[PDB]
């Protein structure tokens, strides 16, 4: 009826709303494994009692997964119950029976957990002590370039044949580097003064770059460079401006501290204090 | 979606995105075309338009609103105008981005909502941050030179977009202070009435020490005070 | 229609299989001239009789050259 | 005949639900596999539901008819300050409509003040006002002769607010002579470094051009002016 | 293992269009990887069963990169050069 008809046609309306799914099907064993296995199960007499599933097709899984991987969630599939990922069990296609399926979506949910912990931290930036801000900036710069790939592949669904095993395999050298961040960030989740909490995180990066002393090392390198960036500024400020930096004791020098600047530290102190003794002269 | 999203984000909201004064922009929930997949992207998209409407209301509120004076001075004066004028100059790439979005919509309108979210993620961090600076400026009814200190303190952060954006507004507000300083040191005349510019020979030309900005030492204020008192004397 | 195009898709497949078999036997016929010979083969034909004419006109495309 | 038809190209979209020759139909297009048409359909349905739940008194603002370019030209004509049909002299269109109507109401109160041919400083003040009116006339219809509706609201954000300040500048008695000469003087010092500074400076520079000639008479010729 | 990934994509790309292909095509087509995988299986199970994590892992690699069948003869040659490449940072920081 002129609005509802266009809605009905050019919007699916069958895996997110109360409506049984329809799609023209190509039967005959080579793509019919779910229905074949269903009939086999019933013939062996379980006795019957089916599984509550609404029959969703193949590509809808692909679109829903891409949105889960991009960084958003709370879709119709893959909801949270306390902030823990959970797979819907009403999914089954006219093939694969949903036994391999529950497992492949379990791996995708496991990566969604890794992105959920990060988004919880990043959202609580807005409701941050200039090193945490410079750390958030590194995470954010990763997230934009990372979100690009997931949007760009979703464009090719609107164009082209696409299946699951290509887009899973394609994201292996991206989900690999993400797990390294899941382990570096766990030490910054482990937690004192905020500068002690910052040193406990910051020393992990300085250790992790020498661990691979490639592509992981350039990532950890770029995460390192943007977080010692406040400190190089403030030590230069102590040298030329002749005063110790006050940031509610955000500064690592005692006048709790990493091994980065330790082998040259006496040359920092012996320059800053001597400049301060020139300010009084 | 096509005209509506740009219309809502630009600050001319409708009935899909009902503007509230207590939640900003908000979609009217479940429809038989709106479903939980696109919903989260929509909710994240609403924040930009919320902050934008607040910004433009504030800019209109404190720019061009008097004709040389009710009689309050915390709700009037040159520094409020200068802040709103600087914020209007900073907001230009958001408007430009929405223009380019419409051009791509015309070329093909089958662009998903997450695509627009992907382009506008660089304003997605910048808009919630600056909102508390401008909100504190309104709520605390700030008077005199303390506006400069308030924005200078938040330009010490570790997020480059936010820091650069607030620093430009502080430069705009420096413009007015330099303009009154061109008068008091050179003759002694004031230009800014009822709002402080950290300076008033002797008394009726003395230094007001307390209001002085935090990036300026007291020593240079003594030097300025000498120049003004002496040029007034001879 | 649509079911008249799925059949024609299944005919496009078959024509490409016959195209492989045509190219490994290295017939001088390209994709266009072969599409005349398949229409002839649909109406019934003796390809010994077509082959005797094609073996002469291919030697008489180079006789007046 | 099969071969006359055959010389096409098959679709690249295919599924493992569709192995027996899909000619391309889809898995039923998603919401954003349609746009700028389906847009108007759900906006029309939402508006109809609103009109039902109210009683038809909620007043649909352009439910369909008219389209974009005609509405753009109507939006443009209000900035010329002359008569329109739904502005002062989808359903998000009312919110844009009110802002463009309020742009036109402050445009009109300047041409109304500049049809005059009070003193000599009054005519100089008005002749300075038209120097901004010309920039505004150059801004509209040259940049958007038919171009997109939202570009109007963005283009006259920096300029419509300034024009609305100029509406408060004009009286619509208003001062004249030395009274006006001190009025505009206080306008200089109150707004001395802003976006409103050079326009007010050009106003003050020429609104005293009669006054200096008045001062130049009784001293230099002994005859009062 | 990347040519074991590509050789799985090719099959699915065939099956999307082709209706009559069956189990025998996969069993047939992946018969060359029933030579690579069982013969590198003994190398990996040798390194797990008696645990090797020294530099004598490389000698045990050079015993099976001799091969005798071409897949297990040429596969380990890729790996050994990368191992020496990490030792060429060790032996340059030495030298």
């Amino acid at each position: 009826p002129d609005d509802r008809s266009w809605l009905e046609h050019h919007v699916v309306h069958q895996y997110w709303t109360a409506r049984p799914s329809q799609f023209p099907h190509s039967l005959h064993l080579h793509s019919n494994l779910a229905a074949v296995w269903d009939q086999h199960l019933y013939s062996s007499d379980p006795l019957y009692v089916p599984d509550d599933r609404v029959l969703v097709t193949e590509t809808q899984v692909i679109r829903e997964t891409l949105w889960l991987l991009s960084g958003v969630k709370k879709l119709f599939i893959f909801q949270l119950i306390d902030g823990k990922v959970t797979v819907r069990n009403n999914i089954i296609v006219t093939h694969l029976t949903h036994s391999c399926l529950r497992s492949v979506l379990e791996q995708i949910a496991a990566y969604g957990q890794v992105v959920f912990r990060l988004q919880e931290f990043i959202d609580e930036v807005m409701g941050p002590f200039r090193t945490y801000q410079a750390f958030m900036w590194a995470l954010y710069k990763y997230f934009i370039s990372f979100k690009e790939e997931l949007a760009e592949i979703e464009k090719c669904i609107i164009n082209t044949t696409i299946t699951l095993a290509i887009v899973v395999d394609k994201l292996a050298p991206r989900l690999s580097q993400l797990k390294v961040l899941h382990k570096v960030f766990s030490t910054g989740v482990a937690e004192t003064r905020n500068v002690v909490r910052a040193s406990h995180l910051l020393n992990t990066l300085y250790k992790a770059i020498l661990e691979y002393d490639e592509q992981t090392v350039s990532l950890l390198f770029s995460l390192w460079v943007e977080t010692v960036r406040p400190y190089l500024q403030t030590v230069d400020e102590w040298i030329v401006h002749g005063h110790l930096w006050d940031g509610a004791r955000e500064f690592i020098i005692q006048r709790t501290m990493v091994s980065f600047l330790k082998p040259v530290l006496k040359q920092i102190i012996m320059a800053g204090k001597s400049m301060q003794l020139l300010k009084n002269l | 979606m096509i005209h509506e999203l740009l219309l809502a984000l630009s600050g001319y909201p409708g009935s899909i995105f009902t503007w509230n004064k207590r939640s900003g922009l908000q979609v009217s929930q479940d429809f038989p075309f709106l479903h939980p997949s696109e919903t989260s992207v929509l909710n994240r998209l609403c924040r930009l338009g919320t902050d934008y409407i607040r910004f433009t209301e504030f800019i209109e509120q404190y720019t061009g609103h008097v004709q040389q004076q009710q009689g309050q001075g915390g709700l009037h004066g040159i520094y409020l105008r200068a802040f709103c004028t600087g914020l209007d100059s900073v907001l230009q790439p958001y408007r430009q981005a929405l223009l380019d979005l419409e051009q791509e919509f015309l070329g093909d309108p089958h662009l998903s909502i997450s695509h627009v979210n992907y382009f506008l993620d660089q304003f997605q961090l910048l808009f919630p941050s600056v909102m508390v600076v401008v909100e504190q400026i309104k709520s605390q009814k700030i008077h005199g030179c303390q506006i400069l200190e308030t924005v200078y303190k938040h330009s010490c952060g570790g997020l480059p977009p936010v820091r650069s954006a607030l620093e430009k507004i502080l430069a705009v507000c420096h413009g007015v202070m330099y303009k009154q300083l061109s008068a008091w040191m050179l003759h002694g005349l004031l230009l800014d009435q009822h709002e402080e510019f950290f300076i008033k020979s002797l008394k009726q030309f003395s230094l007001r020490v307390e209001i002085l900005p935090s990036y300026i030492p007291v020593r240079v204020a003594e030097k300025i005070l000498f120049v003004g008192e002496s040029v007034q004397m001879f | 229609a649509a079911a008249a195009a799925a059949n024609l898709n299944a005919v496009r497949e078959t024509m490409d299989v016959l195209l492989e078999i045509s190219r490994i036997l290295n017939t001088g016929l390209d994709m266009e001239t072969l599409s005349i010979c398949v229409r002839l083969c649909e109406q019934g034909i003796n390809p010994e009789a077509l082959s005797s004419v094609i073996k002469e006109l291919r030697k008489a495309t180079e006789a007046l050259k | 005949l099969w071969e006359a038809a055959l010389t096409y190209e098959a679709s690249k979209r295919r599924c493992w639900e569709r192995v027996g020759c899909p000619p391309g139909h889809r898995e039923e297009p998603y919401l954003t596999e349609a746009g700028r048409d389906a847009f108007d359909k759900f906006c029309r349905l939402h508006q109809g539901e609103l009109q039902l739940l109210a009683g038809g008194v909620l007043q649909a603002p352009q439910p369909v008819l008219v389209k974009e370019c005609e509405l753009v030209k109507d939006v443009l004509n209000v900035l010329i300050g002359v008569v329109s049909a739904t502005f002062s002299l989808p359903e998000s269109i009312s919110s844009l409509l009110s802002e463009v109507a309020e742009y036109g109401t402050c445009y009109t109160r300047l041409s109304h003040f500049s049809l005059q041919p009070k003193g000599l400083v009054f005519q100089a003040f008005t002749s300075g006002l038209r120097r901004y009116l010309q920039y505004y006339r150059a801004c509209v219809l040259s940049t958007p002769p038919t171009l997109s509706l939202l570009t109007i609201g963005f283009l006259f954000k920096k300029l419509g607010r300034q024009l609305r300040y100029l509406a408060e500048l004009c009286g619509v008695a208003f001062p004249t002579g030395v009274k006006l000469l001190s009025y505009l003087y206080q306008e200089a010092l109150h707004n001395c470094s802003n976006e409103h500074y050079p326009v007010l400076l050009s106003l003050l520079k020429t609104s005293c051009e009669p006054y200096t000639r008045f001062i130049h008479d009784w001293v230099y010729s002994g005859v009062f002016r």
